[PDB]
């Protein structure tokens, strides 16, 4: 809070993290694709999508 | 270089010449593989084969005659070479075999003798032979449910369940007069083989034509036949191109000449004026390659077939092949352009003048057979000296750009992309 209750501090401080916080998701979605990169998605029947593949 | 054509009953073709040594006369007629059905396919090939016979054969060996034979997709040819001075003898035993014999090489005994030879013979093509087998894989897509669709060979289904009933079927049907050309090619003369013919008559079913069918047609599509256990992977791919007799059909032959043929391991091959070489040769993208036109009676294939080991990069030997392709629509240059010229004159050369008369006789006969007469050689250079580069890119502009394309493939063919990939790369983004 910044004090003794939700106050100027919080909603200033709130601002400044809600502003921050996308760009950190953002790093992390990048995370996400790399993970998803090295196996490739997956498909509706459950198994392997390495005997016919498209662009 | 003389072409020496004249008609009494039946049309006489001859291109005589004076040194030879040897010469070379038989029939060719107006009917091949692109005139059979889905279910007698391979016919015209059995024909072939029991012309060759080891009983058949033999009998023109004691004579001192050789035989000959080739099936192709608009004609089929039997030809019997012989010395300068047998050349009456070659004609006695065309005749012998065509209206005598044309019942005793069809014995129960040779025919199952030569049916087992013609499927271990076609078996062992489809095992084997991969840029061919990829190539007639290639017709059998891009002209489906059409007569050029049908192998030359025939399929193994079809033979198997060939009778000697289909034989005579085929041969009462297309061995006739009005289907037919007699050529003779060598040293011999037209008034020499003329007179040999017009001495003995008997028509022998005259006046019968054979059955008609329905007109060829490109078909933009695909056949891949994947082998993992293949060691490389080889393709073909082609647009519609120019049928004989079309205005444009050096221009196509001249397109073909401009990126023409490569092998990785000939050094002077890897030396050519070919700008697609640049490309290519970096990461070693094939093997081989060799472009074509093709042509037949009612259309052709353009394009190129390749065999390659680099199997991971095989969407960039289709891509830098393609844009190669791309510039004959918008920047081949009169270098390229001279460069073909020159090319295509002393390959044309190579083929129509060469120390063999069977090649003489199949294209003399196969081209008489189409437009009734042939071009001369000399007369073929005029009309590709006047070929610029304005002619190259209105072609190009209606046969390669933006315009369906025919694919076959087999071996490790993994790494092609799909059809639409490909088809997207026969044109370029522009303003
Ligand atoms: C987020 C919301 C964005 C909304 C905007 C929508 C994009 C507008 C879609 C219009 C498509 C225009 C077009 O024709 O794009 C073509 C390119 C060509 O891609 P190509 O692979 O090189 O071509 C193959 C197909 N051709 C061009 C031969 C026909 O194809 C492309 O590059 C299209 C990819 C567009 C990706 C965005
Ligand atoms: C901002 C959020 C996210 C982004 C941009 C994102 C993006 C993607 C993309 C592009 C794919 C591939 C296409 C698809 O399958 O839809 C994917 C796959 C996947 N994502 Fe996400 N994702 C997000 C959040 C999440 C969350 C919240 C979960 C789970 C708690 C998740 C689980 C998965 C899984 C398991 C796959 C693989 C699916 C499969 O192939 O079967 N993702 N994601």
């Amino acid at each position: 809070w910044g004090g003794f209750s939700v106050s100027n501090p919080t909603i200033q401080r709130f601002f400044a993290l809600h502003y921050l916080v996308p760009f950190i998701i953002a790093a992390m979605v990048i995370m996400h694709l790399m993970a998803l990169h090295i196996h490739g998605s997956s498909n509706p029947l459950g198994i392997t999508g390495n005997l016919d593949r498209i662009p | 270089a003389e072409v020496t054509q004249l008609s009494n009953g039946i049309v006489v073709a001859t291109e005589h010449n004076p040194s030879a040594h040897t010469a070379s006369v038989g029939v060719v007629f107006g009917s091949g593989a692109a005139n059979e059905n889905p279910y007698n396919n391979g016919v015209s090939n059995l024909w072939k084969n029991i012309f060759l016979s080891k009983e058949n054969s033999a009998v023109a060996a004691k004579e001192g005659l050789a035989l000959s034979s080739n099936i192709s997709r608009d004609f089929q040819s039997y030809i019997v070479s012989s010395l300068p001075g047998s050349t009456d003898k070659s004609l006695d035993f065309l005749n012998q075999s065509f209206i005598q014999q044309k019942a005793n090489l069809l014995s129960s005994s040779n025919f199952e003798a030569t049916k087992k030879s013609v499927l271990k013979q076609v078996q062992d093509f489809e095992d084997n032979d991969h840029p061919n087998r990829v190539l007639e894989h290639l017709h059998s897509t891009a002209f489906q449910n059409t007569p050029l669709s049908l192998p030359t060979r025939g399929t193994l289904e079809s033979l198997e369940n060939l009778v000697v009933a289909d034989l005579e079927s085929f041969a009462n049907n297309h061995f006739l007069n009005s289907n037919a050309v007699v050529v003779g090619t060598g040293n011999i003369k037209h008034e020499d083989l003329v007179n040999s013919i017009e001495s003995k008559n008997l028509s022998l079913q005259t006046g019968t034509k054979p059955v008609l069918k329905k007109k060829a047609a490109f078909l933009g599509s695909e056949v891949r036949l994947r082998d993992d256990t293949l060691p490389k992977a080889w393709i073909s791919l082609a647009v519609e191109g120019e049928p004989v007799n079309s205005p444009n059909y050096f221009v196509a032959k001249l397109a073909a000449q401009i990126f023409g043929s490569y092998n990785a391991f000939e050094p002077a091959s890897r030396l050519q004026g070919i700008k697609l070489l640049d490309n290519i040769q970096e990461y070693q993208l094939c093997d081989n390659f060799n472009h074509f036109s093709l042509s037949y009676k009612d259309s052709g294939l353009w394009g190129f077939s390749t065999a390659t080991r680099n199997v991971t990069m095989i969407d960039d030997l289709i891509h830098f092949t393609l844009k190669q392709w791309n510039r004959l629509t918008i920047s081949v240059t009169d270098t390229e352009v001279e460069r073909a010229k020159s090319l295509l004159k002393l390959q044309l050369g190579q083929l129509y003048e060469s120390g063999n008369p069977v090649n003489d006789a199949n294209l003399l006969g196969a081209e008489v057979l189409i437009k009734g007469s042939k071009l001369s050689l000399g007369e073929a250079f005029k009309k590709i000296d006047a070929i610029t580069v304005k002619d190259v890119k209105a072609w190009a502009g209606k046969r390669l750009w933006d315009q369906d394309i025919a694919i076959a493939g087999t071996g490790q063919i993994e790494g092609l992309l799909d059809y639409m990939r490909i088809r997207s790369d026969m044109s370029m983004m522009r303003w």
